[PDB]
């Protein structure tokens, strides 16, 4: 079971600044150049919404501010600029091997 | 177009069993896998199992293999999840959602999510 | 055959049908070339 | 041989090839980008 750790546990970012959420994998996620790491945004009282798939590709309908980066066992999610409606919990999910696990989550505060 | 509908809340006595429905619409139900993800209040997300509506092929997590039983209803395009031996630790929010599962595509990327249902075990 | 002036195998007349085939193997001949050949099966 | 065969049979007369007694290098499948659909049932593609 791959253990995903998300740091920082809580992040405070003002308007127009850069927010970075890093997801660390206990085991390698890259597979023939493909990194199976997905990023989700879960507003309180609502289901998570997909933002980044394959750790580098933006899902359709997501603003260009959200961006993903990283490789091997370390991945980072970058939001720039950060808007008011970004207050939610962000989760990282791996799918290279079963069972698929989710990170502890990072709470973003304005 | 695509909609996944779940009841708002469910109440079940401890030690009993509860059956769940995940209505699917706006897409070919049999061509997309359905999974369930458990989220304890104030905690993260946990995978339960993966099922394919076409043929009823089921994949279960080792932790939830004896707790959750998953079935499908292709006639009504509804996914069914049954929990047995419910305890206090099973009170959480479970989300039903679909992924295309294409390796050269999204793969296990989970684009759309169901609203989820919260259960109080008391 | 008149042209080749030799015997060549026409067809496998041992069996009528071939269904649900599982394994196949090909190797160099060992039955060919007062010599005694012994095989244990 | 199966993937790069010049001629493929029709769907009603689909050709079947048995693969056995060999080591299967799946790396060519992942490296290939011409594939548009890659769905595996009952087995994880990374676990193949
Ligand atoms: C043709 O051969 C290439 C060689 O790498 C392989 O990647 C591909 O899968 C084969 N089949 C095609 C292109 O349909």
């Amino acid at each position: 079971d791959i253990v995903l750790t998300q740091s920082p546990v809580s992040l405070a970012v003002s308007l127009g600044q850069r927010a970075t959420i890093s997801c660390r994998a206990s085991e390698s996620v890259d597979f023939y150049g493909n990194s199976f790491i997905y990023w989700y945004q879960q507003k309180p009282g609502q289901a998570p919404k997909l933002l980044i798939y394959r750790a580098s590709n933006l899902e359709s309908g997501i603003p260009a501010r959200f961006s993903g980066s990283g490789s091997r066992t370390d991945f980072t999610l970058t939001i720039h600029p950060v808007e008011a409606d970004d207050v939610a919990t962000y989760y990282c999910q791996q799918s290279i091997e079963d069972p698929r696990t989710f990170g502890g989550g990072t709470k973003l505060e304005i | 177009q695509v909609q996944l509908q779940q009841p708002g809340a469910e109440l079940v006595k401890p030690g009993a069993s509860v059956k769940m429905s995940c209505k699917a619409s706006g897409y070919t139900f049999i061509t997309y896998w359905i999974t369930w993800v458990k989220q304890r209040p104030g905690q993260g997300l946990e995978w339960i199992g993966d099922i394919y509506p076409g043929g009823g092929r089921t994949n279960y997590n080792e932790k939830f293999k004896s707790k959750a039983t998953l079935t499908v209803d292709t006639s009504s395009s509804t996914a069914y999840m049954q929990l047995r031996s419910l305890t206090s630790e099973d009170s959480a929010v479970y989300y039903c959602a679909r992924y295309d599962g294409n390796y050269v595509g999204y793969y296990y990327a989970m684009d759309y999510w169901g609203q989820g249902t919260s259960v109080t075990v008391s | 055959h008149k042209n080749n002036k030799s015997w060549m195998e026409s067809e496998f007349r041992v069996y009528s049908s071939a269904n649900n085939c599982t394994f196949e193997y090909v190797s160099q001949p060992f039955l060919m070339d007062k010599n005694l050949r012994e095989f244990v099966f | 041989e199966v993937f790069n065969a010049t001629r493929f049979a029709s769907v009603y007369a689909w050709n079947r090839k048995r693969i056995s007694n060999c080591v299967a290098d799946y790396s060519v499948l992942y490296n290939s980008a011409s594939f548009s659909t890659f769905k595996c049932y009952g087995v994880s593609p990374t676990k193949l």
